[PDB]
């Protein structure tokens, strides 16, 4: 939710 | 009865401030301090990087960064009060790099969380009672959430001063409001009641200078003058003092801000640049517009003419429609794979859900949701204009929530204040109020079954929000050993170490464009990686990420702009190396992520569309109740009543494309890019290392599918090195009419590192007959894993031409155990190329 891609 | 009758509103206070360090400090503390002192998230290691540069060059930072996006470079957008706050306070402690520097950061977010109490109490105590004051400044310190996972520790990020100083800002603005509405016969001022809407703007001010943005406040303040005002025969209000205090905050906020109010050319809404001086500037000169429109007002200018005060709130209309109709005078979900934004209140397949809601605020948001009910009818009766602004800034603060997941933290301090109105209207009509003052002082008129009730409310506002935050709080997010311990090793044994740790800490110009590649002060190269590490490999390596997360250095495909995602979806070498020598890259840096769950956005990124990276994927294993593996290359195939493995197996076109080449084959079938490095396993496949040895076909197989199938039961997919063997199944299967590089079905390490080199053209003539030529090479990884290295090359003129990118000697970790064994039809060689040849692309001549 941590501006990673939706993993 | 001796302490609790002033100190009873500040025990709480310091009751609910030690669950906050509770909950930011001591939940998170084993995950932060770790192998390494772990900040979360990818943001907070840009501020890393900044406060880092500002420390060095103190006391003055950059605003433009050609250490990043390495061709052109991106401009800061990062606010200056953060930077510099993390800066001073890395000063004072004597921290000024490394894990030293990152420590003191980690306790910045958590004391802005745990300082959130003042404001929050601050704001709800001028528009409401002292006591729900009390009960909103302890509910903002358990509301979990977005609100509580970016005020954690080891998460500076601008987010929790972005939420505290706009609710400090209202707080000041509306406390300046209430010190000054009636007092207009010059003690308005008196040299002190100033001081009410400067603080307040000094909130705004810090707002702006920690948030580009920041000044979507002013229009927020600008619509309560707004609505004070076409609401003359609705609400009442001291529409003169309340213009005074907004013509003042503005302008002293402005006057704070236009220290940083030239650090980007050309207006932008994020970057610092003159475009937000111009709206806190602007919206003064409204505020005062709206004093002179009150000050005629009061004269019956409204009412000499034969106008009638029912006609009062048309002069506001129309000076609201002349400013914002002379101001100009003088939708693709593809690209927002990201987690931070998505239509909230909604699936993400598309259903109205309120699962986030409660995620996110716990019981708050529905205790907020009958607060904002009860407040407008409350309102609707008594007619109180803060009451209304609060309203307002309510309203705006979910219209934002309603279509972004990221503000999710702009609407805890809503639902905390909200609820608190709701929690203080029950424990007023249920008799807690009273319980608490006979049981300890005079008893009332009372019923201890009111009473009951009352906390059975308190409790049920409380434990879910509680039980949440303090689950939500027991992790970091940051990146994990196998990407630390990879990263640092490339700071180590990557060229021109010290150019870049010289470079790192520069103060660099700024340009009036990046449109063209930076001009570098020495011999640079380039890191192509997925966008969610250039903030990791930049602040960690120290080397130069094309790709960052300032969603820039992505490119595409459907465009040919050389970016990240054109280059590891490419499906052939030739255009690989297109973007690659674009963007002058050096090295290739894949995880298991990228090769599994992240690719869907590289491809969609690329294609720019989904349905175009509906290609990239096929059908599903499936397990029917006879035990059986299956394919399905549609859903009606299905057998009924199978399990189904919920993980979307690729198709075909991904086994062929640049990110499969690399991870998935472990750099085999390439003639430019080897392996030079690979962390370890991923976690779950490092315990299973235990019992199972990982270099033999069907036995790691068996506990693959095991672990698929055992969790296919419930609604969850197999782990990342799970996914990975089972693609790697899938390819000796869909793939194996062609089998290009036949693999070893077995895990992998979770990152790996390549070095793109020219490598060393072998060729010469054949014996005419045979059509192609290949090679072969068991090479053994700093892992000590196993693999075979494969590439064929076809026969031209009589003639062949190899390119072979390993080397046998290299300074490198990984490295063949065994000679480069050549083959073209019977005759065979042993021959070994040292680094001379490989990095200097050497020509080569063997016949066959
Ligand atoms: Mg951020």
């Amino acid at each position: 939710r941590y501006n990673v891609t939706a993993c | 009865e001796s302490w609790f009758k002033k100190y009873w509103h500040l025990s709480v206070l310091v009751i609910a401030a030690l669950i906050s360090v509770k909950l930011r400090i001591l939940n998170p503390w084993n995950s932060v301090f770790t192998w390494t002192v772990r900040l979360g998230g990818n943001d907070p290691w840009y501020y890393y990087r900044l406060i880092e540069n500002t420390i060095h060059n103190f006391p003055h930072r950059i605003w433009f960064d050609p250490f990043t996006y390495y061709p052109y470079g991106s401009y800061t957008h990062f606010g200056p009060f953060l930077v510099y706050l993390g800066s001073i306070a890395g000063i004072i402690f004597s921290a000024t790099s490394g894990e030293s520097l990152r420590a003191v950061l980690a306790f910045i977010p958590a004391i802005g969380g745990v300082l959130a109490i003042l404001p929050v109490y601050l704001l709800t105590r001028e528009v409401f009672d002292k006591r729900a004051a009390v009960i909103a400044a302890f509910l903002i310190a358990i509301v979990p959430g977005q609100f509580l996972q970016r005020s954690i520790l080891g998460f500076n990020d601008h987010h929790i001063w972005e939420a505290f100083w706009q609710v400090s800002a209202l707080g000041t603005f509306l406390l300046a409001y209430n010190r000054w509405k009636g007092h207009d016969l010059s003690h308005n001022l008196t040299a002190r009641q100033m001081a009410y809407p400067v603080i307040a703007g000094i909130t705004i001010g810090l707002y702006v200078l920690s948030w580009g943005a920041g000044f979507i406040i002013a229009p927020i303040i600008l619509a309560f003058m707004f609505f004070a005002f076409v609401l003359a025969g609705f609400v009442n209000a001291d529409r003169k003092n309340l213009s005074l205090v907004a013509v003042v905050t503005f302008a002293v906020s402005a006057l704070i801000y236009l220290p940083f109010a030239f650090n980007y050319p050309g207006f932008s809404t994020i970057f610092y640049s003159p475009f937000q001086l111009l709206v806190l500037l602007g919206s003064a000169v409204i505020a005062a517009a709206f004093y002179q429109i009150e000050k005629w007002n009061d004269v019956g200018f409204f009412e000499r003419v034969g106008l009638g005060r029912k006609g009062m709130p048309l002069a506001v209309i129309v000076l609201t429609a002349l400013i914002m109709g002379l101001f100009f005078v003088i939708p693709k979900g593809g690209a927002l794979t990201i987690a931070e934004v998505y239509p909230f209140f909604f699936t993400h397949n598309g259903e109205f859900t309120l699962t986030n809601a409660v995620l996110h605020f716990g019981a708050l948001f529905f205790f907020g949701m009958a607060g904002i009910l009860y407040s407008a009818y409350r309102f609707l009766k008594r007619r109180s204009f803060p009451e209304m602004a609060l309203l307002i800034w309510a309203i705006a603060m979910f219209i934002a929530l309603w279509g972004q997941n990221r503000f999710a933290y702009y609407f805890a301090a809503v639902s905390a204040v909200y609820s608190a109105l709701a929690l203080s209207v029950v424990f007023d009509k249920l008799h807690l109020y009273r319980a608490l003052e006979n049981a300890i002082g005079a008893r009332n008129k009372l019923s201890y079954f009111r009473v009951a009730f009352a906390l059975l409310i308190a409790l049920a506002a409380i434990y879910p929000t509680y039980i949440l935050a303090d689950a939500q709080s027991s992790y970091a997010g940051g990146p994990n050993k196998q990407w630390y311990d990879a990263l640092t090793w490339m700071r180590e044994n990557t060229p021109d170490g010290e150019k870049y740790d010289e470079y790192y800490l520069q103060l660099y110009p700024t340009p009036q464009s990046n449109k063209e590649p930076f001009s570098y002060p020495f011999e640079t190269y380039g890191v192509i990686s997925w966008w969610d590490y250039g903030h990791w490999i930049e602040a960690v390596a120290h080397r130069m990420p094309i790709a960052n997360p300032f969603q820039a250095g992505i490119g595409n495909k459907y465009n040919n702009v050389p970016g990240a995602s054109s280059f590891f979806t490419a499906e052939n070498e030739s255009y690989a190396e297109f973007v690659a020598e674009k963007l002058n890259v050096k090295y290739v840096v894949s995880d298991i992520e990228m090769e599994t769950c992240k690719y869907y956005a590289m491809a969609v990124w690329a294609e720019g569309d989904l349905p175009l990276a509906e290609k990239y994927y096929g059908g599903y294993f499936y397990y029917s109740p006879t035990g059986t593996f299956g394919y399905a290359n549609s859903q009606w195939d299905i057998p009924l009543n199978s399990i189904i493995i919920p993980l979307r197996i690729p198709s075909e076109l991904y086994y062929s494309t640049m990110e499969a080449k690399l991870h998935l084959f472990d750099g085999s079938g390439l003639s430019h890019y080897r392996m030079i490095y690979e962390s370890d396993y991923p976690a779950e496949w490092k315990s299973y290392s235990s019992q199972v040895n990982l270099n033999n076909e069907s036995q790691v197989l068996q506990t693959a599918l095991y672990e698929a199938v055992m969790r296919a039961r419930y609604g969850v997919s197999p782990t990342m090195g799970t996914q990975e063997v089972l693609y790697k199944y899938a390819y000796t299967q869909l793939y194996e009419k062609k089998m290009g590089i036949p693999v070893k079905i077995a895990p992998s390490g979770y990152v790996k590192i390549f070095e793109r080199v020219k490598g060393a053209v072998v060729t010469g003539k054949v014996s005419a007959n045979v059509t192609e030529v290949s090679v072969n090479a068991t090479i053994k990884t700093n892992q000590n894993r196993t693999f075979e290295y494969w590439q064929t090359v076809e026969v031209k003129n009589g003639t062949y031409t190899v390119v072979l990118p390993y080397s046998h000697n290299s300074d490198y970790p990984v490295k063949p155990i065994t000679p480069y064994h050549i083959k073209a039809g019977n005759v065979v060689k042993e021959i070994t190329i040292y680094e001379s040849q490989v990095q200097n692309g050497e020509i080569i001549q063997l016949d066959l």
